């Protein structure tokens, strides 16, 4: 079939621009908290089956099947509580969606936390949000108070015997704290330093208890998925890329924006049918960073004749990531752009892993030199080998995300680097 | 129709913790580990 | 009897559950490299030097932390493991100081020996190194902190055995470093084992400073008299003079401490 | 932390006087068996050699370390003391 | 910066800092959010509350937080140095932090940083003599789409320009405080000129139910 052109009735995230209200009354008028009591009373297994049949995949980092991920914690009680944790930490460049969600549709997030907690047999839902999002978190807590007061949260959740506690928690300005385990440690009060897996949070997570991690988007879409059957969500993407999606389009575009479209939507249609279109025209474009800065880049020759989904982006070697398109054009220095982007990772590394720690700075220096051209081509393959050394010999995926961009750049823009080097050689 | 999210133009530093305090009364008894701390 | 059959380069081994790849290799006799691991401390996955390969697996695992599952086969002298070791040593020595002729941890350096065995023979690092402010944390322990490879052995020893909780990592990234945020002094009844435990010459003993080198010492095995425990000890002499004193493993008395 | 040196048995002697030369301060001796160290693969062979040659010998046993239970998960428990305060 | 402390007359355990009564109550309410045992999970919010009491974190405040939570002060210095939202050097009155990450950079945050450096007469890193503004360059913040942006104390100002930021800084230099949000016509994040969706109305409390 074909894809794109999603309708405002099949859209999930209304109030996306705050043109309606974001309070309990507006959420009621939009559909939130409808039948949630029966969604609960159906039981967890029902909800997990809906997740599975929905073909839903994680909307944070690497899309992983939410059904299996959440059923990992469908288990008995070893004598400890069991928690849910929503990583509202949204620090990956080009991403501005969770902010809008948390400040416009917080009641959806509350309902999704409740539903996931029931699905897992949990007790409390911590929401770890960036410490820079102060007003957004304040609105979120206002909504949580509205719920606690109404009676949709707490002891008798919505008319059942389920008790649930929703807590908000703030960070202090760290990008690594988006990681499953770094977030957990930061909540526990330690530094934002990840853990080695195993063990997996499903067994030993927050405070040592079974904690399931999730994302704002995923948990907030869960309820609509449940009350719409899964076969609706499922029928908008390819066999495995099913679902709507939030795309943050920025860069050298006329009208940068944040949109919700059908998955498998051509990037070109996403830039034209929305976003106001690239600046200078379709031919001024140079390349794209589709799925966030961590992901590598693809040039125009592929940006055209390409879809937008985990598969058919893996083929182009740039995973979908967070769906944060960063467009560029012929009036740029891709080397300087990606060098600043690697400096980002150099600053945001936590420190412990040898490869990451001692190699992201090496790479930042090498790229700062490559910009001017104070090198010789023999260093490009060395950069490649170093990136490959960092890729899989780390703890978390920050090293992988810092390596992939260099691979993409060296693979699709090598002649520019060689020319810069030759020009430096000429003008010693 | 026009913009609505204009409540945050007047928030203040201690807002979030004031509300966390207001809700501490609605919270439920947390569990226990049988220990004051890991010592 | 709750045991598991594992393979190490093809050879079968019986191991208890919860046992690690490193431990299985040791039970066979093989020995995985180490910088951050020590039998008597908690486990961390920082150095990334224990990385080996599992038959039918794309990613290399950490032998210090990965408990061995049934049926796994472990490839220790494989190209993937060796490339991982080479890269990790490249990174470790990227920002290391060329202080080996000043470093009293000179002929005893695990980093030296592992660079020679499992590491390459040249550098591709043509950039500028870093330097660190050296602390002062007592009259016994000398600190040249531009040699720390951030293994955390000192922090863990202190937190666990000596019950101090005064060492830690302040900062993040390559700008990170170890020690106390203040000029605190580390004077415990056990302060002095951080010296033997630090794989490098970042922590050294001020008394033994510059007096000798390992290949000169003659080593006798004796015991303590200071207390009534009988800690097994090594006395290292040179031309008829006592130069230092070291522990000696006796797992029923002192287990590597003095 | 290497153990490639605890694998072969060794036979050495008792140490004797090692005094100072007046001229230069060097270390002087008269025992010609002070730097004599022999290597064996078995205590039985070591002791047989010692007996053969006619030396009164003391013997020590191979102090092997114990097997240890390690659990990276123990550093994050909800109830125990093994919980670690720094990652 | 530096991750080492040398005691000065401005920073030392003798430096005066205690918690207010209302903030003690807030601390109690915070600690009641974590289980009985595992109460060191409040270090971050407590440090932030101390920053909000005084806009910078002294060694005395660190030791006080440690005394409160019965946690050693090393496990507080670690956090304070790890997380960048903590101020161990005294900040000014308004803490401008400009995103210089690739999106905002190619949408020319460089030019606004130049405008700001020129206007304030001080360069990145340092503060003003009157101790009113502190300027910093910073990484992504959550406004990439409205990329050219700033954060001053806790508010955002997006899509600004040289003239717009100069106007905001003049309003701040006066005794007046502005209102946060995009300063380029657009409201929050919608496409410039209008909408490409949400042109129709929503569905009532019931729809697509099954
Ligand atoms: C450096 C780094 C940053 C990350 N940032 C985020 C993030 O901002 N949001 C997020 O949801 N996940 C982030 N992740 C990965 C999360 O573990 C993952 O998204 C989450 O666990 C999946 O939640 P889901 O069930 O909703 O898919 C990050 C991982 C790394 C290594
Ligand atoms: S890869 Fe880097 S950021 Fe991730 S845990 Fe290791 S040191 Fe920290
Ligand atoms: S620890 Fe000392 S001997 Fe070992 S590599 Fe470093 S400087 Fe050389
Ligand atoms: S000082 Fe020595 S023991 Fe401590 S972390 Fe550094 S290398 Fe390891
Ligand atoms: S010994 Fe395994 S990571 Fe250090
Ligand atoms: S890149 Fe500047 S706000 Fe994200």
């Amino acid at each position: 079939t074909s894809f794109g052109s999603l309708k405002d009735e099949d859209r999930i995230f209304t109030n996306l621009y705050g043109r309606h209200d974001w309070r309990l009354k507006g959420a009621l008028r939009r559909g939130d908290w409808y039948k949630t009591k029966e969604i609960l009373l159906k039981g967890p297994d029902w909800i997990l089956g809906e997740m599975k049949t929905s073909g839903l995949r994680g909307r944070g980092g690497a899309g992983f099947p939410t059904g299996l991920k959440w059923s990992f914690m469908n288990k008995p009680s070893d004598g400890r509580p069991k928690y849910l944790v929503v990583n509202a930490d949204e620090g990956e460049p080009g991403t501005c969606k969770d902010r809008e969600i948390m400040r416009h549709d917080p009641h959806k997030l509350v309902e999704g936390c409740l539903v996931g907690g029931r699905a897992m047999g949990a007790r409390a839902a911590y929401i770890y949000i960036r410490g820079e999002f102060y007003n957004e978190a304040s609105n979120l807590q206002v909504a949580i108070r509205e719920a606690y007061e109404a009676g949709l949260i707490g002891k008798n959740a919505c008319g059942s015997d389920y008790d649930f506690d929703v807590f908000v928690v703030r960070g202090a300005g760290a990008y690594i704290c988006g990681e499953e385990t770094a977030l957990i440690e930061s909540i526990e009060g330690k530094q934002g330093k990840p853990r080695l897996k195993p063990p997996f949070p499903a067994d030993v997570g927050v405070f040592g208890c079974p904690t399931t991690v999730a994302n704002v988007e995923t948990v907030a879409v869960s309820p609509t998925i449940c009350r719409r059957g899964g076969t609706w969500f499922a029928g908008f993407g390819r066999e495995r890329n099913s679902g709507t999606k939030l795309f943050n389009i920025s860069g050298h575009v006329n009208h940068p924006c944040t949109v919700e479209e059908e998955m498998s939507v051509p990037l070109k249609e996403l830039i034209e049918k929305h976003a106001g279109g690239v600046t200078g025209g379709w031919d001024n474009l140079l390349a794209v960073i589709p799925g966030g800065s961590s992901t590598p880049l693809i040039p125009k020759s592929v940006c055209e004749t390409v879809l937008m989904d985990f598969d058919a982006l893996v083929q182009a070697q740039t995973g979908l990531g967070t769906a944060a398109v960063i467009v560029m054009d012929r009036s740029t220095d891709i080397v300087k752009a990606i060098a600043r982007l690697i400096e980002f990772y150099k600053h945001e590394s936590c420190g412990q892993c040898t490869p990451c720690r001692e190699g992201v700075d090496w790479m930042n220096k090498v790229m700062a030199r490559f910009v001017k051209g104070d090198a010789r081509p023999a260093e490009i393959d060395s950069l490649w080998e170093i990136s490959k050394q960092i890729e899989g010999h780390t703890i978390c995926a920050l090293g992988d995300g810092a390596a992939w961009p260099v691979q993409g750049l060296i693979r699709h823009f090598r002649p520019e680097l060689e020319d810069r080097m030759q020009r430096f050689a000429q003008q010693h | 129709t026009t913009y609505k999210n204009l409540q945050h133009h007047d928030y203040n530093t201690y807002t979030f913790l004031d509300l966390n305090l207001d809700l501490s009364k609605f919270r439920l008894p947390q569990p226990s580990s049988g220990r004051e701390s890991p010592r | 009897s709750n045991l598991i059959e594992v393979f190490v380069d093809g050879q079968s081994v019986m191991v208890e559950p919860g046992t690690t790849v490193l431990q299985a290799c040791e039970k066979v006799g093989m020995q995985i490299p180490r910088f951050c691991y020590h039998e008597r401390l908690s486990v961390a996955g920082n150095c990334r030097m224990c990385l080996v390969e599992i038959e039918k697996a794309p990613k290399v695992v950490a032998a210090c932390a990965m408990p061995v599952m049934k049926g796994w086969n472990i490839l220790t002298n494989s190209e993937k493991s060796k490339k991982a070791r080479e890269g990790v040593m490249e990174f470790l020595l990227a920002n290391h100081p060329l202080d080996c002729p000043i470093c009293d941890q000179g002929g005893e350096c695990d980093l030296q020996d592992q660079s020679m065995m499992f590491g390459s023979d040249r550098s591709r690092f043509l950039e500028g190194k870093r330097a660190v402010e050296d602390k002062n944390i007592g009259p016994l322990v000398k600190t040249i902190m531009t040699r720390c490879i951030q293994c955390t052995r000192c922090i863990r020893f202190a937190s666990e055995i000596a019950g101090v909780d005064d060492l830690g990592t302040t900062g993040r990234g390559n700008d990170m470093q170890v020690g106390t945020y203040i000029e605190k002094m580390f004077m415990s009844e056990l302060s002095g084992n951080v010296i033997d435990i630090c794989p490098v010459g970042a922590l050294t003993s001020k008394p033994y400073a510059f007096t000798a080198r390992p290949w000169e010492t003659r080593k006798t095995e004796s015991i303590d008299v200071m207390d009534a425990v009988g800690s097994n000890i090594v006395v290292s002499t040179r031309t008829g003079e006592v130069m230092r004193i070291l522990p000696r493993m006796h797992e029923d008395i002192n287990e590597e401490w003095i | 932390s290497g153990v490639n040196n605890t694998k072969k048995w060794k036979m050495e002697f008792d140490t004797r006087e090692r005094w100072e030369n007046p001229l230069m301060g060097w270390a002087s001796t008269a025992d010609p068996l002070s730097n004599m160290v022999l290597t064996f693969s078995a205590k039985e062979d070591a002791i047989a050699f010692a007996e053969k040659n006619g030396w009164s010998y003391d013997v020590e046993e191979k102090k092997v370390p114990k097997p240890k239970s390690k659990s990276y998960g123990a550093n994050f428990s909800w109830n125990k003391r093994t919980r670690v305060s720094t990652k | 910066a530096l991750f080492v402390h040398r005691d000065t007359p401005e920073n030392n355990p003798d430096t005066p800092f205690d918690f207010t009564p209302e903030n003690y109550k807030r601390i109690e309410a915070i600690v009641k959010n974590y289980p009985e045992g595992h109460q060191a999970a409040a270090v971050l919010p407590v440090l932030d509350l101390a920053q909000r009491q005084n806009g910078w974190l002294p060694i005395s405040a660190m030791n006080k937080v440690a005394e409160v939570l019965q946690v050693p002060p090393m496990r507080v210095y670690e956090v304070a140095t790890f997380y960048t939202m903590y101020n161990r050097k005294p900040v000014g009155k308004y803490h401008i932090q400009v995103c210089t990450t690739t999106p905002c950079m190619l949408r020319d945050s460089d030019s606004i940083l130049e405008t700001l450096q020129r206007k304030l007469g001080i360069k990145v890193g340092e503060t003003t003599p009157d101790k009113l503004f502190t300027l910093i360059e910073v990484e992504c913040l959550g406004a990439c789409v409205n990329a050219p942006m700033v954060q001053i104390n806790d508010n955002y100002y997006e899509d600004l320009t040289p003239k717009d930021i100069e106007e905001i800084i003049d309003e701040l230099k006066a005794g007046k405080v502005p209102k946060p949000g995009p300063r380029s016509g657009r409201f929050c994040c919608e496409p410039a000129g209008g909408l490409t969706s949400l042109t129709e109305p929503p569905k009532g409390p019931g729809f697509g139910v099954q």
